[PDB]
């Protein structure tokens, strides 16, 4: 995936984790009101490798890492349709889950006759189960750093977003905790673009000059 | 091309399908290379592709570089502009003094004979009709220096007698300015004819590489002492502007009436053409 | 058609 | 100042705090402006700032850009305080005649010796010893045309009798492709020397504009038509990619084994010291 | 307003707008994640001159500039009471609003009377017109700059949150744009604090060195 804007003069490719430093601080807030305009905006521009414009949608942008909830109607629902794709795929686990909600129905029907109110009930279905189990992804983030673990493994779990974006999130992570959010992004092989107002020390980065020529860093 | 570009603001320049590509964070804008004729860079915060300049070199286009004053600075010169030019330096070492003095000579009477002109226009009769006299009286080898009195006289009736070109005033300032540029577009005509500029007309012993661009562009610095005299109780800025104006302007050749870049053109082909045919026809400018 | 382009401050 | 900086690789260059900041993917590095002496662009890809190019006037250091061919286009030239190489050019243009028929015959000598002795090589004795008899036979204004005597008898030997440079085929196109090389580099050292490549040592013909960079690169062409001989049977593109090793390969010069730039840029400034003080001493390069 | 934490010797004040910089990365992002757990750990601890601890509730934190939502129906609410109480302070304008709706009133009460149903109404009032009009702030086409301070200028409407503060906000901003963000936050005296890694050059803040020590600086 590449990134244009017009400041640089070539697009340049986002592969894997990237770091991106902005040594202007017009064109780093220009360039985040770019990125939340961007549905609104026509100059910030992204091309993937198929040379394709790509909508808002695609794009995940996040600047607080802890502020950012993991649990969402969309994520939970996408969760519990994936469950309950995996629980269909198996036929004879879902027959006894159907025997058991069976039989549970069948107690719970026998003592609703034996109320002397009349009872009217529908059925139980698996995905009222799961959601009345409340599964959901593990809300407890110690640090930050593995915070930005879940969202990268989140990240990697929605198809949908082609690209994960983060905004200063770096000042909080040590180097050696930089380099470890690094190496798990090769190893995820999804891709996270972080945008920075200055240079990190021992890292690879593109450092983007106030004259706003671009060059490559470690 | 027909087209002077400048560029003051900060941005990136780039070349894609043959088109020049001006990126800056507020707009981008591309322009084709066909119908650029020169580019001035007047800020130090532009950047360029060395692409670019190689395309620009492949298109002989001048390309002007200036300094945080906006004063130019340095200039592009391509090393071979055309095949015929590593031929015209056998002619240019075969070149004769008779010719050289000749062609200088009735050059230095052009320029002489266009600032009678242009004193005969501001209707005066005695400095016009003094320096037509030194015209008359203008002879080979300039023991007389009518040339260099010509222009004491010139400025010193114009700008008043206590004016100098000595003087560190903006009229100084933009004179120098116009001959800056108008010996950029003469200098970037002779890289096309191929011939050394460092080797000059008329004294051997100066050694400049701007003395052959500025005796070919001596006839045509009326025309800024024009403007320069008009605008001079303008500001600098202001003055600059006017004279950004004369590549604008048309100016009429005794053919007919042309841009400034098509007479210094055809006007440097001539007097190549003359020097290697040993003064077949001289070309004269007239206001 | 113009002769003289500007990208910058239009003076 | 004295190291020449060159740039092969894709980078960006600014100017902070007195000091260039070169800045390459792999790493960055920062040199003070006064080392530097002269700078050479080598590819397209180099990006560089008008602000840089303004350090580099008030510094006088030569900006040399080149093509995606690497032969030098253009060079930066300033308004004021020009560069010794400008005043150099002028030893060019009065060089003598006899020094430049020595240093021709001296390079024809070098070139048709190292004809000879790689027909040693390959064990050819008859047609090395002919080579070398007409190396011993070599004259001043060439009469007897030992050299292009010696060419058929080269080609003979290594490709066969019925091979010629005239007829069209891959080894012809390797040849001039090896030759197109050799004369890339020889031609940017006698750029980096600043005298005119226009201005060839052979007398005869100036229609090439690379005459003296042509003539330069004699003595290195037989390394060429060696690798040519070895892979003359394979593709036009797989001879490319063997030519392309040689600047990888290191060679040996007279005083010790090393790479071909640093051997070319050796003897392109002893050619040029020895033309400008009238044959001080020659230098000889022998594979 | 006083904030205090096991590194600092005393509690530090904050009046008005306070930049506090942390040179350790791992103070800074354990004091970042006990603010957003603040109502977890007792380790932090912010207290008013009462001395009163304040709620997680009171309290009001702040890391994304334009992913916060500034539009909320407390706020759009008490800005519309706002409205129309600048409304009320000029009489003649108040005048004139009252006659248009006085007509307008009158047309649609000819338009009720013509029809065959019976039909009763109330008034039309300034606060629902301009519920009608739906009065908003925008923060579309806002800048980020422009977006910190609608936020400092809706911190007075919000009635619950004690204290504003801000996490790495201030790497946005220009030395010039974070001087107008403290002169006018001296003018709302609202208490605003700014947490950031580095130390920015030219304002008054309290640098906190790898050593833990804690000292004023005046650049
Ligand atoms: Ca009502
Ligand atoms: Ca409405």
């Amino acid at each position: 995936m590449k990134i244009n804007f017009s400041l640089l003069d070539e697009p340049m490719e986002v592969n894997l984790g990237t770091v991106l430093v902005i040594e202007d601080v017009s064109v780093f807030a220009q360039l985040v009101k770019e990125f939340y305009q961007y549905d609104e905006q026509s100059n910030l521009t992204i091309f993937d490798s198929k040379i394709r414009s790509i909508r808002s949608s695609e794009l995940l942008l996040i600047t607080d890492i802890l502020g950012y909830d993991i649990n969402t109607s969309q994520v939970l629902k996408l969760l519990h349709t994936d469950i309950v794709s995996q629980l269909n795929d198996k036929p004879e686990v879902r027959s006894e889950i159907d025997s058991l909600v069976s039989l549970i129905t069948d107690i719970i029907m026998a003592e609703c006759i034996e109320n002397e109110l009349d009872i009217e009930y529908d059925e139980i279905t698996l995905l009222e189960l799961i959601k009345a189990l409340g599964v959901r992804i593990e809300t407890k983030s110690c640090t930050v750093f593995e915070k930005i673990f879940e969202i990268l493994q989140i990240f990697k779990y929605l198809v949908k977003k082609r690209i994960l974006v983060f905004v200063n999130s770096l000042s909080y992570f040590s180097k050696d905790e930089i380099y470890q959010i690094l190496e798990y992004t090769k190893l995820s092989q999804a891709d996270v673009l972080f945008l920075e107002p200055r240079q990190i020390e021992g890292i690879q980065q593109f450092i983007l000059d106030k004259d706003y020529i671009l060059m490559p860093y470690n | 091309g027909w087209r002077t570009v400048v560029v003051n603001i900060h941005s990136k320049l780039s070349y894609k399908n043959n088109h020049l590509i001006f990126r800056n964070s507020y707009k981008t804008e591309m322009i084709h290379l066909s119908e650029i004729d020169i580019l001035l860079l007047e800020t130090t915060d532009i950047v360029l592709t060395t692409m670019l300049v190689k395309r620009l070199v492949d298109e002989n286009i001048l390309v002007i570089f200036c300094d945080d004053k906006r004063l130019p600075t340095a200039f592009l010169t391509p090393y071979y502009a055309r095949h015929d030019s590593s031929l015209q330096i056998a002619r240019q070492i075969a070149w004769k003094e008779n010719v050289k003095c000749e062609v200088w000579t009735a050059i230095i009477a052009q320029k002489i004979l266009n600032q009678s002109y242009y004193l005969g226009e501001c209707s005066f009769f005695e400095k016009s009709q003094s320096i037509m006299e030194l015209y008359h009286g203008l002879e080979r080898f300039d023991p007389s220096n009518r040339e260099g009195h010509s222009a004491r006289i010139y400025f010193n009736t114009l700008f008043g007698n206590d004016f100098t070109r000595e003087s560190d005033n903006d009229i100084n300032a933009a004179l120098d300015y116009g001959y800056t540029l108008l010996l950029s577009m003469f200098a970037r005509e002779v890289v096309v004819c191929g011939c050394m500029t460092q080797i000059g007309l008329k004294h051997a012993n100066q050694f400049n590489q701007f003395n052959l661009a500025s005796d070919i562009m001596e006839p045509f610095r009326p025309i800024i002492d024009r403007i320069v005299y008009q605008n001079r109780h303008n500001n600098f800025v202001k003055i600059k502007k006017e004279l950004f104006s004369i590549f604008s302007e048309t100016y009429l050749y005794n053919g007919k009436e042309m841009y400034l870049s098509n007479i210094v053109s055809d006007y440097t082909k001539k007097v190549i053409k003359a020097l290697n045919q040993l003064g077949e026809e001289i070309p004269e400018f007239r206001i | 058609e113009e002769r003289l382009v500007f990208l910058g401050d239009n003076y």
